[PDB]
């Protein structure tokens, strides 16, 4: 038998603990910006007499 | 219930590797109390000093799992300890018979409860095999009606990572 042990189905709560909500949530945020930018300029002046 | 006698010379580098269960009696009530759907077992048997990891591979709902367990050596040959992790209790196994290449009758108990499986290198299976473990088992007193014959085919090997007990 392969099987689920029930040992820890419940904790006793503490007095002081109005509430103790197991609520199993996840939420992902990613962002990525790329912002690549290369100029080049030549100029080139010959003057001959 | 005796502590029948492990198989002669038992040698765990024989019985080593796979090995595919056949069938089950016992009276564990999970047997036969959503006993159906039972998935092919396989083990693969790996030597650890004179104890061995045996490492089972089972689906479950198509879920590959492999459970790794030590069959501690009682330094009677053949006859091992699985520790209780605070488990329910110890397992004596006796191996009680095998041919290392072809069957092998596993002797189970915890608590003084008892099982007997019959575990085979090969699909097919001498019939003599069979009949022979259905012996053992009116001599192990328990009825044929608790034997579980095991699905042919759907073995699983190599659980994932994430799929495994890890139990030792």
């Amino acid at each position: 038998r392969l099987y689920y042990g029930d040992d820890e189905k419940y904790f006793r709560k503490p007095y002081n603990f109005l509430k103790y909500h197991f609520e199993a949530l996840a939420d992902t945020g990613i962002s990525s910006e790329f912002y690549d930018n290369a100029n080049d300029l030549l100029s080139k002046v010959k003057k001959d007499k | 219930i005796s502590t029948i006698q492990p198989k002669a010379n038992f040698d765990a580098q024989q019985f080593a590797g796979t090995w595919l269960l056949v069938a089950v009696g016992s009276a564990c009530r999970f047997l036969q109390e959503q006993g159906h759907r039972a998935e092919a077992t396989t083990l693969h048997v790996a030597p650890q000093g004179t104890a061995m990891a045996v490492s089972t591979f089972r689906k479950l709902d198509g879920i590959c799992w492999q459970v790794r367990q030590l069959y501690g050596d009682t330094g009677v040959l053949g006859r091992f300890l699985l520790q209780a992790r605070d488990a329910r209790g110890a397992v004596h196994v006796v191996v009680a018979e095998t041919d290392y290449q072809s069957f092998a009758v596993l002797y189970l108990e915890r608590a003084g409860q008892l099982s007997v499986k019959l575990y085979a290198r090969s699909l097919p299976v001498s019939d003599s095999v069979l009949s022979g473990f259905e012996q053992r088992v009116q001599e192990a007193h328990l009825t044929e009606d608790q034997i579980f014959y095991f699905p042919k085919y759907g073995f699983c090997e190599a659980a994932d990572q994430f799929h495994v007990l890890d139990e030792v």
